[PDB]
C-alpha cells in the first residue's frame, strides 16, 4: 500500500506519520533522523610541505679556474668566484696568492617528514549525503543506514521504505578548499606551477609519492667573505610555515546551521536543513482489521493545562466510550502541535490522556485516536525560564488561531468599523436615490 | 593535556553570561548555530567575564580543551496574553520586537483612514439633503429638524 | 557566589560556624591511579585582591 510524506531534516525531532487505509485501523509510524553525513566529491590538485634546502660542500680549485655545470633540480642555483684565497685550522691551502676559484651550489627538496606533515588542495563538488533513520511501529524497533537519493530501498519489518532526495542543494564547502590534519579551510589556492616565494604553495607536489616538485622560493647567493669557507646564500622563508601561523579561522568553527566539520573522509555532520521526502510501500500483515480494534463514539477533547515551551508542555484529557478493552493509534493533524505518544490503551473507563508540545499563544488542531475525531483549542502561557540545554521539540509555529483572543479582538473592531462605514454608506445611497427619485 | 574549569553560567534574557577562571592561557571560541552564524575565538590569559547572544536557533561554546556546550533559548516574554488589547501588544512585542510595531501601525492607520471616510460620507449627506431646503425660507420640519441635528436647532 | 568576594564568609574570625559556595565537583579517577580529581572555581578573595 503505496503512502509518501515529508519529514524534516533535523536530528533527534520525533517525526509521526498517520497511515489511513479506508478499511483497516489506521497505524502510526515513527521516524527518527539519528544522524546526517553530507560528503561531497574531491579531486586532489597537489600537496604542500615545508621544504629543506641542500647546499652541497664546496668546490675550490687551487690554481686554475672553474666552469659552472647546469643541473635540473628545483630552484637550482650555481655561480663561480674568482680571487678566492680559502684557510683551514692548520693553515691557508691553494697555495697561489689570487689565482683561484670556488663554485657555489645550492637547490631546494621537499622534507623528510613531508609523507606526516602537509596540506592537500582539493576541489570540491557534488555532495551527497547518507543518513541514519530509527523506524518504529507496531512492535518494531530497529535502525537503518541509508542514501538519501532516491535510489535506495530499505526494508524494515517487510515494509519498503526510500527516503528522497533533500529539499535544498546547499552544501557549506566552497569550490576549493584546503585540508590540513583534521581542519577544513574555504581558500582560494594558487594554481599548480604559480606559487609564489613565503606564501601559501610555494612548493607545489602532484601527490604525497611522487617525483616532480615545483619550487619558487627566491633563492640566491653571495660571495664568500675572504678567508674562509661558507657559501652565503638568502632565501624567503617556508611558506608552510607561515600559513600555519596565520591561515586565519577554519570552517570547523564557522561553519552555519551548526554542522559538524570532519575529515578523513571530509564530511559535515548533523547539517540541519531542508526536507526528506519519504516514500513507503507497506504489506497487508502491518494493518489490523476493523473487526478487532476497538471501537469508539462521541469523542471530545479538553485541554487541562498549556504552556507553550520547548518541551511537552501541554496536557490534554479525551473521553469517549467503547465497548472493550484495547489499543488505538492516536495523531494531532497539524503540525501546530506535536503530540508525544503513537498509540493509546483505551479502556471502558473513557478516559486518556495525552501530552503535547506547541509554540503559539492559542492553537487548534484536530486530534484521533481510532477512527474518530475531535479539535482541540487551548489558551496557552508562555514559559518562566529563558534558557534550556535541548532543541526544540514543536514545529515552531507562531501564528495564533482565529478564535483566539486576540484575533477574535481583532475581528471584533474591524466588524464594528465595518458596520458603521456600512451605515454610512446606505444613508448617503439612500439619500441620492430619493433625490433622483424626485 | 588538561581540562579547563567549567565557566560559571548566568542566563539572561537571549544572552548568558559566563564567568571564565584560566590557570594559563586557554582558547575560547562559540559560535550562533543558525543560517548566518555569529564567530568568535579569543585566547584568555586573565580572569574575565563575557557576553554572548543565545537566538532562538541555539548556541554553542567551546572552552579550552572541553567538549563543546550547547544551549537553546526559549520563546519567553514579559507581556501578558489573553488579557486587554493593551497586554496583548506587549507579549507580541517581547518576542519578535520588529514586526509588532509595523503591524500595530499598518492597522491603526487602516481603522484610522475608514472611520475619516465614513463621518466624511455622513457630512457629505448632510450637507446634500440639507442644501435645497436652504435655498428657500422654508419651514425645518419639525420631525425632520428632531430627526437630523441641522444649523437652526429651533429658528425655523 | 563563587569566584567572587564573599565566596566564603564567616560570622567572626573565632565562629565554629562557617558557609562556603565554591563549586567543588568531583571527577572519575583514570584507570589503574589513585588520586582523587576534582575541579573547583578559583579564591573569591584572591580574585577581589
Ligand atoms: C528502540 O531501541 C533503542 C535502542 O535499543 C531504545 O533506546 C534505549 O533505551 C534504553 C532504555 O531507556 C536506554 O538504556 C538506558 O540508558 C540510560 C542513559 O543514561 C542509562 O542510564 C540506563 O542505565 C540504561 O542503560 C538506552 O540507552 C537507549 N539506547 C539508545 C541508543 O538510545 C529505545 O527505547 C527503543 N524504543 C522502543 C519504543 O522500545
Amino acid at each position: 500500500y503505496e503512502h509518501s510524506t515529508v519529514m524534516p531534516n533535523v536530528v533527534g525531532f520525533p517525526y509521526k506519520a498517520h497511515i489511513e487505509r479506508p478499511g483497516y485501523s489506521p497505524l502510526t509510524l515513527q521516524m527518527q533522523v539519528v544522524e546526517t553525513s553530507l560528503e561531497p566529491t574531491l579531486n586532489l590538485e597537489y600537496i604542500t610541505c615545508e621544504y629543506k634546502t641542500v647546499v652541497p660542500s664546496p668546490y675550490v680549485k687551487c690554481c686554475g679556474a672553474s666552469e659552472c655545470s647546469t643541473k635540473e633540480k628545483p630552484d637550482y642555483q650555481c655561480k663561480v668566484y674568482t680571487g678566492v684565497y680559502p684557510f683551514m685550522w692548520g693553515g691557508a691551502y691553494c697555495f697561489c696568492d689570487s689565482e683561484n676559484t670556488q663554485l657555489s651550489e645550492a637547490y631546494v627538496d621537499r622534507s623528510d617528514v613531508c609523507r606526516h606533515d602537509h596540506a592537500s588542495a582539493y576541489k570540491a563538488h557534488t555532495a551527497s549525503l547518507k543518513a541514519k533513520v530509527r523506524v518504529m511501529y507496531g512492535n518494531v524497533n530497529q535502525t537503518v543506514d541509508v542514501y538519501v537519493n532516491g535510489d535506495h530501498a530499505v526494508t524494515i519489518g517487510g515494509t519498503q521504505f526510500i527516503f528522497g532526495p533533500l529539499s535544498s542543494a546547499w552544501t557549506p564547502f566552497d569550490n576549493k578548499i584546503v585540508v590540513y590534519k583534521d581542519e577544513v579551510f574555504n581558500q582560494d589556492f594558487p594554481p599548480y606551477g604559480s606559487g609564489q616565494p613565503g606564501r601559501f604553495g610555494d612548493i607545489q607536489s602532484r601527490t604525497v609519492e611522487s617525483n616532480d616538485l615545483y619550487a619558487n622560493t627566491a633563492l640566491k647567493l653571495a660571495r664568500p667573505s675572504p678567508g674562509m669557507v661558507h657559501v652565503p646564500y638568502t632565501q624567503t622563508p617556508s611558506g608552510f610555515k607561515y600559513w600555519l601561523k596565520e591561515k586565519g579561522t577554519a570552517l570547523n568553527t564557522k561553519a552555519p546551521f551548526g554542522c559538524q566539520i570532519k575529515t578523513n573522509p571530509v564530511r559535515a555532520m548533523n547539517c540541519a536543513v531542508g526536507n526528506i521526502p519519504v516514500s513507503m510501500n507497506l504489506p497487508d500483515s502491518a494493518f489490523t482489521r476493523i473487526v478487532e480494534a476497538p471501537t469508539i463514539i462521541d469523542l471530545t477533547c479538553t485541554v487541562a493545562t498549556c504552556t507553550h515551551s520547548s518541551d511537552f508542555g501541554g496536557v490534554l484529557t479525551l473521553t469517549y466510550k467503547t465497548d472493550k478493552n484495547g489499543d488505538c493509534s492516536v495523531h494531532s493533524h497539524s503540525n501546530v502541535a506535536t503530540l508525544q505518544e503513537a498509540t493509546a490503551k483505551v479502556k471502558t473507563a473513557g478516559k486518556v490522556t495525552l501530552h503535547f508540545s506547541t509554540a503559539s499563544a492559542s492553537p487548534s488542531f484536530v486530534v484521533s485516536l481510532c477512527s474518530a475525531r475531535a479539535t482541540c483549542s487551548a489558551s496557552c502561557e508562555p514559559p518562566k525560564d529563558h534558557i534550556v540545554p535541548y532543541a526544540a521539540s514543536h514545529s515552531n509555529v507562531v501564528f495564533p488561531d482565529m478564535s483566539g483572543t486576540a484575533l477574535s479582538w481583532v475581528q471584533k473592531i474591524s466588524g464594528g468599523l465595518g458596520a458603521f462605514a456600512i451605515g454610512a454608506i446606505l444613508v448617503l445611497v439612500v439619500v441620492t436615490c430619493i433625490g433622483l427619485r424626485r | 593535556v588538561p581540562m579547563a574549569r567549567e565557566p560559571t553560567v548566568i542566563h539572561g534574557k537571549r544572552e548568558v553570561t559566563l564567568h571564565l577562571h584560566p590557570d594559563h592561557p586557554t582558547l575560547f571560541s562559540y559560535r550562533t548555530l543558525g543560517e548566518d552564524p555569529q564567530y568568535h575565538e579569543e585566547w584568555v590569559t586573565a580572569a574575565v567575564e563575557r557576553t554572548i547572544p543565545v537566538p532562538v536557533d541555539g548556541m554553542e561554546y567551546h572552552w579550552g580543551n572541553n567538549d563543546p556546550v550547547r544551549l537553546w533559548s526559549q520563546l519567553t516574554t514579559e507581556g501578558k496574553p489573553h488579557g486587554w488589547p493593551h497586554q496583548i501588544v506587549q507579549y507580541y512585542y517581547g518576542l519578535y520586537p520588529a514586526a509588532t510595531v509595523s503591524a500595530v501601525v499598518g492597522m491603526s492607520l487602516l481603522a484610522l483612514i475608514s472611520i475619516f471616510a465614513s463621518c466624511y460620507m455622513l457630512v457629505a449627506a448632510r450637507s446634500k439633503c440639507l442644501t435645497p431646503y436652504a435655498l428657500t425660507p422654508g419651514a425645518a420640519v419639525p420631525w425632520t429638524l428632531g430627526i437630523l441635528c441641522c444649523a437652526p436647532r429651533a429658528h425655523a
